């Protein structure tokens, strides 16, 4: 928007794209490596493997 | 040289001026190197170089037809002396000068020439591509026999 009037929806457009890039990764982290009281069974997520697929509808 | 032309007249006001050269659309001639280029594709940024211009392009000039049109708009009387081709573009240029009330009686037509078109041949001297003029455009091909002595007198 340095030399033209910017798109009126550019704030919504850029905000959502920021969420996809950094919002998902920054929030898929902080997910605790879930362990039982006995520590026998440990469940964890591999956040670097996260993906989004285009909607079917 | 030897004698005069036409019939002597008191001549109307304001005094006439003659613009000699090529009649072209836009075509700023003064080109130098500028160190602050904008995006090569996004021409919507190029207006930023209109309010922060290169110093050589602060008040650019153009072809004499621009000066003639501006002079007529400022209340003066002007005549343009030059040659255009007999194609559509030459007629368009002459119509542009006529609608601006610029006298085109000094404009010479050339039916066999293409207006604002130059024939060149591309050569590769010393490893660099170059061009040389084969046939000059009609705007550069006005002969001394094609002048208008009444305009030059007034």
């Amino acid at each position: 928007g340095t030399s033209t009037i910017p798109g009126f929806n550019q704030i919504q457009f850029e905000g959502f794209y920021r969420f996809i890039d950094q919002g998902l990764i920054e929030e898929l982290s902080k997910f605790p490596k879930i362990e039982d009281i006995d520590h026998e069974i440990e469940f964890q997520l591999f956040v670097e493997t996260y993906q989004l697929v285009e909607p079917l509808i | 040289v030897d004698y005069d032309d036409g019939i002597d007249f008191p001549y109307d006001d304001p005094p006439l001026v003659c613009c000699f050269g090529a009649v072209q659309k836009e075509f700023v001639p003064v080109v130098r190197v500028h160190d602050n280029p904008m995006h090569p594709d996004i021409y919507s940024q190029w207006k930023m170089l209109q309010w922060d211009p290169p110093e050589f392009g602060r008040a650019p000039g153009g072809p004499p037809s621009n000066v003639a049109i501006s002079h007529v708009r400022l209340g003066g009387r002007a005549a343009f002396m030059g040659k255009v081709g007999g194609d559509d573009y030459g007629e368009e240029l002459v119509l542009m000068m006529n609608k601006e009330r610029v006298q085109t009686r000094g404009v010479k037509f050339d039916e066999g020439a293409s207006t604002a078109c130059t024939r060149v041949k591309i050569k590769f001297e010393d490893g660099k591509m170059k061009a040389e003029t084969v046939k000059e455009p009609p705007e550069d091909s006005l002969l001394a026999s094609e002048l208008n002595l009444a305009v030059l007198k007034e």
